[PDB]
């Protein structure tokens, strides 16, 4: 049984990296209030 | 005050004793701010609907506009066709000058005003 | 004060997972090329 | 049995009908007269 | 750049457009004065005159208070005005 | 003590506020308009009562 | 690819890719049937809103008993 | 590479893979059910079910349970308060572990699936491609919901080979798991009416065994097999996210309003029940009727039973709450013990007053006590200095008939303010606040937070169903427009009928 | 050949207003909205409903006027016109509210019916979907404040009126009883629109400010020719000045303009879930660990108790008017109030 | 050579004629007294 | 009542005397 | 313990600017 | 059991921290 074909490289650029850091970062310090109640 | 808290008090006893939802120059700021984002995102639609195919679907569009190139990377004129029958021909740009222009005056202008 | 003591572990969590994931797949990506 | 409200119902269901009816005969009329060239 | 209809430019500066809409504009602008200076107006859409928001010695607010029987309250209402 | 009348009004986190709540407290109403730099305090403790901060901010 | 008992019994149900009947088909009764559901919906919606009020049909928990 | 969010689509064209991840999905979910079960089971208390049912304990899947006929523990208790029962096998636990076991075996499909993913089905047997005969997939797989809609109507609904459901009053006093029959009349189509609930899986069982007939059998129309790309498994993606939205929104509207299948005693109540003074009315219409069969105040009240008097209490309106107000109710106003009693105010004149209601809207409301007329008799005020209607010039008293504080009157004016500003919340109850440390502010109840989910979910579908069914219309220009687009095409006047090349001028 | 294709035909024709399939909906439907708000503000009352007058012939002026929402005692009746309440009186169906439920409806089809015309056009002149895609969000701020918050509630009373002054009507009631500014639904709103618009001047000045040289003139419009190939702007003098000035750029063109449907549009998304949750009166309202230290502590304050102050004098204050259904009767000494005012 | 009667023609009316007529209505109403 | 044939005479000469002056590039 | 968290996610968001400024993935022309 | 609060985080991050440091080696190491 030849192995998958459809399988495919993923990848997120150091740029994407930085904006969903900051994403999480942020929602963490906007959430982190309502958390804590 | 410095707070976010505090900015609320701050709107909450600005509207009791200025009534300013009750004034032109707050209401033109809306405007502002609520055009703003309206043609934000009517600018952000109407240019990444009319993207030129420069890629697969494995990869992100993006990849398809190189940092420098000369080419416009979307079809204005197409942008133009689609808008101008949303609506009517003449509500639509085919000038890309006067419509970010019009994005930047906008926005601008209502803030002013509620400034 | 009197704060949720499990509010902590949910924000430590809600930080650190997502976080993780993305430095995860941004690595394997400088390592490609 | 047949309730006023169940008569009303008729009455905005037969309405929509004729509505629709009339709008979309219209529109079979206009577009047979004034086809297309190809 | 066009669809085939007339350019308005082209229309609102043509005597045949003047022709016509100098009636039909004012015509239209008369026929809505009447409308609200008969008094027509009030009695379509049932809004209150000056007069008749609340009877003489009524301060409380004719307010419907009742889904079904609606309709027979606002009537009940309109008749301590009669 | 924003608003001048010995009401001191907690803005900062140590003091119990948090992110949604917190502030830099604005100078008291006593000042007004007056300008009020640290130098012009007998000592930080009462400049920081008296909304110093704000003003340098 | 791999065959298998269970795959050699169940292949021709899934053997008529792409097959499709003539022109307008049966595109005529389904939309009877869409318009009667409609209607159905429409009574159903309007009894649980009590804009349609019908005789032995009280809208309310003391519909239990 | 793929970006982030686009990882899935390696599926698109592998339906053995596909197959798979639908099984861990599968697993996954089910997973979840069992260990919920096991989490309320390990924290529930069973002790009473008058004024601490499930509902107040934060309780989310034992309600599932209990409705379609699962009601008693291995351990010998049961919901509806007997005891020394026998479930037999289904039990909570017993759901509970099978939802387990079948975890794990959908999870060993998933790899088996996985690893074999070339499977000759999954290969059209003219060009050798992955294909699914969508069409013929839908009428196999409607045939079959539409038996089990069915059997699930006609078996164990019925309580022909099942439990039935639970059924109550309208008053949620008495419920429990019975055989129901269907209503075929037309108040089958009354939400309150439970046979209708067996009626309507009975009906759409069979048309969609019927549907699915016609559906295995006939084959698409040419019109409608390219209109909707119905080669396209991206088509199902977008109308079936249509469906579910359309059923998430559905199950959110009858949880907050109230139906058959969301009854008082599993979900709590509704608060419509508080807008309208539902239950008080029922109390009120009991006290009556004692009283004119020549009861005194104390008798007509002490029949009143705990379970209804604490419907009437504006702590259990799921419309009191908050979002990060966490935990069950108990963790606000407490474990409720005991009602205290009715309590009736008077001023020094005799004239009952009494004390008017919180509405749902208002997280504070002020202390006003009417006559029966509705004339403002006395409050507590405010600024005190003008003062005309304070309890203390006005001589109010409080007495209780029925409850634990029945026959017992209070006059000093603290404790008679201290009643009345309970009173705004309905009956009085005594709460234990200690066993949970509870802060005394309301929370929302299982329906509140079933309906906020549903609903949230419900909207967030629908951009799903638009992105979707976008991706299915326009897959030709999912990565751009032609570059060789001729502005003779997006201009106007070219053309007489838009974008048709034909239809040249 | 047959009528179906003849009629797709005369509706796809390229004409001043593109009509289309999705046009049998949105035309109707959106005029009728539109007359329906023009005819109640100009003539109609809500007396009955609300105790308000709201129509030009009674007095008011553009902000004051409104179609007002039916009384609380229809519950979320549908109000058609043959329905059970009006019985098919006009007069009285206007009296009840009917135009409300009349405008919310048939703008909620043409809501629709714009997002299919969206869709229809780009298929036609071969776009991508975006701008209908972009539309959603309207779509959910539109249904969720004015079909599902009222919906968990009592009635339609408690929607916004569509009016100008009712709408400021409704931020408040939304103020005082649901302490909205405190939801991070809303908070996350706030920065989609203030950063939309931020965004939105922010491109269309820095686009402005790198043109080329493309005309001798100094009005710099007409050296645009909307068939020229040539990027009109630097993006490499654009990219240079932003990140000496603000540490960071834009490189990426199609990304720029994709953040910029991106953060409008999920903004509004985001508002709209939490006005679901206050349908159900789940709000933000408090912070229990403000309210048990401050229960305790008497010199305990903070902006958070002052607003709370703020709210407790918005109900008190508007209720009995607000609210007429209720019979709210407040005397004057309960009333809370500061010293003096 | 143009047609006079066009779909534009409708649309451009649809909304004209009532406007003038509310523009009509509205203006009897500045002289209504109390 | 009278009040409605008042409203509605403008309105049908109006419309009377655009046809008058539109009938015969109508006809073409 | 909540004041520890809400500075320490504060200058976690000081350092991210702080690489993504002097350490970007450098704009390249074409 | 009247057991230590911080000991749930204090052993969740005992797990996490350096099972995603192994994960995030793991990773690159196979797209490399
Ligand atoms: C996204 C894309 C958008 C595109 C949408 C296009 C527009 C489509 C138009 C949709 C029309 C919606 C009308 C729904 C009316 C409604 O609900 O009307 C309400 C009625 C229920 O009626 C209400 O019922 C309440 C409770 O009553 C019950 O309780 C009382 C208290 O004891 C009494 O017992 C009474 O007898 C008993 O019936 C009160 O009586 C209210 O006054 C009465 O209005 O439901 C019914 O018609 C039916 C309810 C069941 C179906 C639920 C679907 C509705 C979706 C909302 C889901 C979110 C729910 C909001 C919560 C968040
Ligand atoms: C052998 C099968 C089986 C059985 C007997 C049960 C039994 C049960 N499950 Mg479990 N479950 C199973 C498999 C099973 N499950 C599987 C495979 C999963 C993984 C998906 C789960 C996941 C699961 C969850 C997540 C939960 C349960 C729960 C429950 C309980 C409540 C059931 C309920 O309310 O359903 C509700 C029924 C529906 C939602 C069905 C609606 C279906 C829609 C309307 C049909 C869609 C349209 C249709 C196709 C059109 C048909 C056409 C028509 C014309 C015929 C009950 C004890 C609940 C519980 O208490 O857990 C402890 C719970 O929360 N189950
Ligand atoms: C439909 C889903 C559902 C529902 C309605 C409930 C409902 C309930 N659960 Mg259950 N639960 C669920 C799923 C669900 N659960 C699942 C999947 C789990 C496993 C994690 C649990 C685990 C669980 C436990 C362990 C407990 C409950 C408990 C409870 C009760 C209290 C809930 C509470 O306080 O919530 C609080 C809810 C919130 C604070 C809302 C959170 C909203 C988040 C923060 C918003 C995120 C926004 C996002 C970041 C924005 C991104 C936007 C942008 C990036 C694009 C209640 C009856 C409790 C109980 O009483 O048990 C007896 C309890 O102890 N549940
Ligand atoms: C039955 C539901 C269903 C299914 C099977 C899919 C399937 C798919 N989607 Mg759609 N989608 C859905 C619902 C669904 N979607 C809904 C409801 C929305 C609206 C929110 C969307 C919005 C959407 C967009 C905008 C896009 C897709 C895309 C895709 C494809 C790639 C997804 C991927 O790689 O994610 C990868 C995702 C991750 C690696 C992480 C996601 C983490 C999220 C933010 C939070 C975690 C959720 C949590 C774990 C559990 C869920 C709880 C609850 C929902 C049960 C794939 C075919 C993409 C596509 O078209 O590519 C061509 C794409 O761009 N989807
Ligand atoms: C596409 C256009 C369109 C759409 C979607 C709507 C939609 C709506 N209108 Mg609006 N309306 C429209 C055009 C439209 N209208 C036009 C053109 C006018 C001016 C005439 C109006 C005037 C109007 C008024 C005055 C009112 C509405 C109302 C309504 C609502 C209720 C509709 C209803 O119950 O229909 C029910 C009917 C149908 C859905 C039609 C079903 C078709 C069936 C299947 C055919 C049945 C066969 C036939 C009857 C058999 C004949 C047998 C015979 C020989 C006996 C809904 C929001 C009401 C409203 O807003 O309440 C607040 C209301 O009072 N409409
Ligand atoms: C810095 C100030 C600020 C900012 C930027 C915002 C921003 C926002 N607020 Mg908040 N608000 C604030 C302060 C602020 N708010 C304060 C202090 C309060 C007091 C508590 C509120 C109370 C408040 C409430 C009570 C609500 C908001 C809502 C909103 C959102 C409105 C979204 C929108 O465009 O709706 C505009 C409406 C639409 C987009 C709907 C569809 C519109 C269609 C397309 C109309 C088409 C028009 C048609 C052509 C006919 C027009 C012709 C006619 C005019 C002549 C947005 C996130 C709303 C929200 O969260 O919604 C989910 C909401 O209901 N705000
Ligand atoms: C081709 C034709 C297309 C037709 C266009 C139709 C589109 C719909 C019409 C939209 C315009 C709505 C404006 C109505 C104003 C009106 O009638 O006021 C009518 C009122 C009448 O004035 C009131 O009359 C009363 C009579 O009893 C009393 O005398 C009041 O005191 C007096 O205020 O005038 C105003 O309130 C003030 C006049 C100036 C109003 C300017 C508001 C418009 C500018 C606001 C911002 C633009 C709004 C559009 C964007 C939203
Ligand atoms: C109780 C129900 C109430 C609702 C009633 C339902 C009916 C509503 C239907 C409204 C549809 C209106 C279509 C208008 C067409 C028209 O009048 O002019 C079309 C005619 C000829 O115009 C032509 O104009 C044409 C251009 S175009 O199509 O108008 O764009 C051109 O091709 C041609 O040569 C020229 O002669
Ligand atoms: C293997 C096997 C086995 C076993 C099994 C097992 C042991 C299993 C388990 C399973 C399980 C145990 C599962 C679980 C699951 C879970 C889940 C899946 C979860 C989910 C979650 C989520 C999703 C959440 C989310 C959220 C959050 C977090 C927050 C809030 C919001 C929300 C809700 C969204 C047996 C023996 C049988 C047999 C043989 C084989
Ligand atoms: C509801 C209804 C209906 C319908 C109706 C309609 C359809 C109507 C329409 C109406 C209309 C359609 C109206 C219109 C009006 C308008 C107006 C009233 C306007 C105004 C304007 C203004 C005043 C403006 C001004 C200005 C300014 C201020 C500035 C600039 C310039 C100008 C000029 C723009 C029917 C019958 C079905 C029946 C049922 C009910
Ligand atoms: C003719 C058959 C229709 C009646 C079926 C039985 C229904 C009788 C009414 C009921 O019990 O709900
Ligand atoms: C499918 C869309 C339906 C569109 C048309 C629906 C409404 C059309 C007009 C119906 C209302 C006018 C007649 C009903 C007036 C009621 C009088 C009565 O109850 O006897
Ligand atoms: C992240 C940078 C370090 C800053 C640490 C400052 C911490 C000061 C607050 C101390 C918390 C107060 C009481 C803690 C006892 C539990």
């Amino acid at each position: 049984m030849e192995p998958n074909p459809n399988r495919q490289p993923v990848e997120l650029n150091r740029t994407s990296l930085y904006l969903g850091l900051l994403l999480i970062l942020v929602l963490a310090l906007l959430f982190s209030s309502y958390f804590f109640n | 005050p410095l707070g976010i808290s505090g900015t609320f008090n701050f709107m909450i006893v600005f509207q009791a004793e200025h009534n300013i939802l009750m004034h032109p120059f707050h209401q033109l700021g809306v405007a502002g701010v609520f055009g703003g984002a309206l043609f934000c995102a009517m600018h952000g639609s109407l240019v990444t609907s009319s993207l030129i195919r420069e890629t697969t679907e494995t990869e992100s569009a993006n990849y398809g506009y190189k940092f420098g190139q000369e080419e416009e990377t979307y079809n204005i004129v197409a942008a133009h066709g689609y808008f101008g029958r949303l609506i009517f021909q003449y509500a639509s740009f085919n000038n890309s000058r006067s419509l970010h222009f019009f994005l930047a005056a906008w926005p601008v202008v209502g803030v002013w005003f509620t400034a | 004060m009197e704060v949720n003591q499990l509010g902590l572990i949910a924000t430590a969590l809600f930080v650190l997972v997502p976080s993780v994931f993305l430095i995860i797949l941004y690595v394997q990506t400088e390592s490609q090329q | 049995t047949i309730t006023p409200s169940l008569k009303g119902f008729f009455i905005g269901l037969l309405s929509g009908a004729v509505v629709l009816g009339l709008t979309f005969a219209v529109l079979i009329a206009i577009s047979q007269i004034d086809k297309v060239q190809r | 750049g066009t669809t085939g209809e007339r350019p308005f430019s082209d229309i609102i500066t043509s005597v045949r457009y003047w022709v016509i809409h100098s009636i039909t504009i004012p015509a239209l602008f008369i026929a809505g004065w009447l409308f609200v200076s008969t008094g027509l107006a009030y009695d379509v859409f049932g809004t209150p005159r000056p007069d008749s928001y609340y009877a003489q010695e009524q301060r409380s607010i004719p307010l419907v208070t009742d889904r079904f029987e609606a309709k027979q309250q606002v009537e009940t209402f309109l008749e301590q005005l009669k | 003590d924003i608003d001048g009348i010995r009401e001191p009004v907690s803005g900062s986190l140590l003091y119990g506020n948090n992110i949604i709540t917190g502030a830099v407290v604005p100078s008291s109403n006593a000042i007004g308009l007056h300008f009020y730099p640290i130098w012009e305090a007998a000592s930080l403790d009462e400049w920081l009562y008296n909304g110093g901060p704000y003003q340098l901010i | 690819a791999r065959r298998t008992w269970l795959g050699d019994i169940l292949r021709p149900l899934n053997s008529e890719y792409g097959k499709v009947a003539p022109g307008w088909g049966t595109t005529p009764l389904m939309a009877v049937f869409m318009g009667l559901f409609l209607v159905f919906l429409l009574i159903i919606l309007e009894i649980y809103n009590s804009t349609l009020i019908l005789d032995g049909v009280n809208v309310s928990w003391k519909a239990l008993g | 590479g793929l970006p982030w969010y686009r990882v899935h689509t390696v599926l698109i064209n592998d339906p053995g893979r596909l197959i798979a991840a639908h099984l861990m999905h599968t697993a996954l979910v089910a997973g979840w059910a069992g260990s919920m079960a096991l989490y309320e089971l390990a924290t529930f208390d069973p002790s009473d079910p008058v004024l601490n049912p499930m509902w107040r304990q934060g309780m989310f899947v034992l309600p599932f349970m209990a409705r379609l006929g699962v009601t008693g523990s291995w351990s010998g208790w049961s919901i509806t308060g007997e005891t020394g029962i026998d479930p037999g096998f289904w039990s909570f636990e017993g759901v509970a572990l099978a939802h387990i076991v079948l975890s794990g075996l959908l999870f060993l499909a998933a790899c088996w699936h996985w690893v074999y993913w070339d499977l000759e089905l999954f290969r059209d047997p003219r060009t050798g491609e992955p294909a699914l005969d969508l069409p013929k997939m839908f009428g196999i797989h409607l045939f079959l919901a539409g038996l089990l809609c069915f059997g699930f109507g006609a078996f164990h609904l019925t309580g022909l080979f099942g439990p039935g459901m639970w059924v109550s009053d309208p008053y949620g006093l008495t419920g429990s798991v019975q055989p129901v029959a269907p209503e075929w009349g037309p108040d089958g189509f009354n939400p309150y009416n439970p046979g209708g609930v067996v009626a309507h899986h009975i009906a759409a069982g069979i048309v969609g065994i019927i549907a699915g007939l016609f559906h295995i059998l006939v084959r698409p129309p040419q019109r409608l097999y390219k209109a909707l790309r119905m080669g396209n498994i991206e088509t199902v993606l977008s109308s079936s996210i249509a469906a579910v939205f359309f059923a998430a929104f559905v199950v959110a509207g009858t949880m907050w309003y109230g139906s058959a299948t969301t009854p008082i005693e599993l979900f709590g109540p509704t608060r419509y029940q508080w807008d309208s003074s539902y239950f008080q009315q029922e109390i009120n219409r009991r006290v009556q009727a004692s009283l004119a069969s020549g009861a005194t105040l104390e008798e007509a009240w002490s029949a009143i039973p705990e379970k209804l008097a604490f419907y009437d209490y504006i702590g259990n309106n799921p419309a009191k709450g908050g979002l990060f107000r966490t935990g069950p109710m108990n963790k606000g106003d407490g474990i409720a013990q005991a009602w205290k009693g009715h309590a009736v105010f008077r001023n020094k004149e005799g004239e009952e007053l009494f004390v008017r209601r919180m509405p749902a809207f208002f997280e504070s409301f002020p202390v006003i006590l009417t006559d029966k007329n509705g004339v403002v008799k006395a409050d507590i005020p405010f600024r005190r200095a003008e003062s005309k209607y304070s309890f203390e010039q006005q001589g109010v008293t409080v007495s209780f008939y029925g409850g634990e504080l029945n026959g017992q009157t209070f006059t000093d004016p603290p404790t008679v303010k201290s009643y009345a500003r309970k009173a705004i919340f309905g009956e009085i109850f005594e709460f234990d606040t200690e066993t949970l440390n509870s802060d005394g502010i309301f929370r929302t109840s299982p329906r509140g937070w079933f309906t906020f989910a549903h609903a949230v979910f419900a909207l967030l579908f629908f951009f799903g169903h638009i992105w979707h069914g976008a991706r299915t219309l326009f897959r030709d220009v999912f990565s751009g427009i032609d570059p060789e687009l001729s502005p003779e095409q997006v201009e106007w006047g070219f053309y007489q009928k838009v974008g048709d090349v034909t239809t040249r001028r | 050949r047959g009528w179906f294709d003849i009629l797709d035909d005369w509706l796809k024709r390229d004409r001043f207003v593109f009509v289309g399939w999705s046009g049998i909906l949105l035309f109707p439907c959106a005029y009728l909205a539109l007359g329906g708000w023009l005819t109640g503000t100009t003539f109609v009352t809500s007396w009955y409903t609300h105790g308000l007058a709201s129509s030009y012939l009674e007095g008011c002026n553009f902000l004051t006027v409104a179609v007002s929402t039916p009384a609380n005692s229809m519950g979320h009746s549908l109000l058609l016109l043959w329905g059970p309440e009006a019985q098919g009186d006009f007069t009285r169906w206007c009296q009840l509210g009917g135009l409300w439920t009349f405008i919310a409806l048939h703008g909620a089809f043409g809501l629709i019916g714009f997002m299919l015309r969206q869709f229809e056009i780009a298929r036609l002149v071969g776009v991508r979907p975006y701008n209908a895609i972009a539309f959603s969000a309207p779509i959910a701020v539109f249904v969720s404040v004015f079909l599902i918050y009222p919906l968990g509630q009592s009635s339609w009373f408690f929607a916004p009126s569509f009016g100008v002054a009712a709408i400021f009507r409704f931020l408040l009631f939304f103020q005082g009883f649901h302490n909205w500014t405190l939801n991070p639904f809303h908070m996350m709103g706030v920065a989609g629109v203030l950063g939309g618009a931020l965004l939105c001047a922010i491109h269309g000045a820095t686009v402005e400010n790198t043109l080329f040289q493309d005309g001798e003139g100094a009005s710099t419009f007409r050296a645009f020719n909307p068939t020229q190939a040539e990027e009109t702007y630097s993006m490499v003098t654009a990219n240079r000045f932003w990140s000496q000035i603000f540490g960071i750029a834009f490189s990426n063109k199609r990304w720029l303009h994709f953040f910029m449907l991106f953060v409008p549009v999920t903004g509004l998304w985001m508002s709209a879930i939490g006005v679901v949750g206050l349908a159900l009166n789940l709000r933000s309202y408090d912070f229990i660990s403000q309210e048990i230290r401050a229960a305790e502590d008497p010199e305990f304050e903070t902006f958070y108790t002052k607003n709370l102050l703020l709210n407790e004098g918005i109900r008190a204050w508007m209720a009995p008017q607000d609210q007429p259904h209720e019979n709210f009767v407040f005397p004057e000494e309960v009333l809370p109030r500061g010293n003096a005012l | 050579s143009y047609p006079i009667f066009t779909v534009r023609w409708v649309a451009v009316h649809t909304l004209a004629v009532p406007t003038i007529f509310f523009l009509g209505a509205i203006a009897a109403m500045q002289f209504i007294q109390r | 009542d009278w009040r409605v044939l008042v409203v509605l005479l403008p309105v049908l000469l109006a419309a009377g005397w655009a046809v008058r002056n539109i009938l015969p590039y109508a006809v073409k | 313990m909540e004041t520890i968290t809400y500075v320490f996610i504060f200058a976690c968001i000081i350092a991210l600017f702080f690489f993504a400024i002097f350490f970007r993935e450098p704009p390249r022309i074409t």
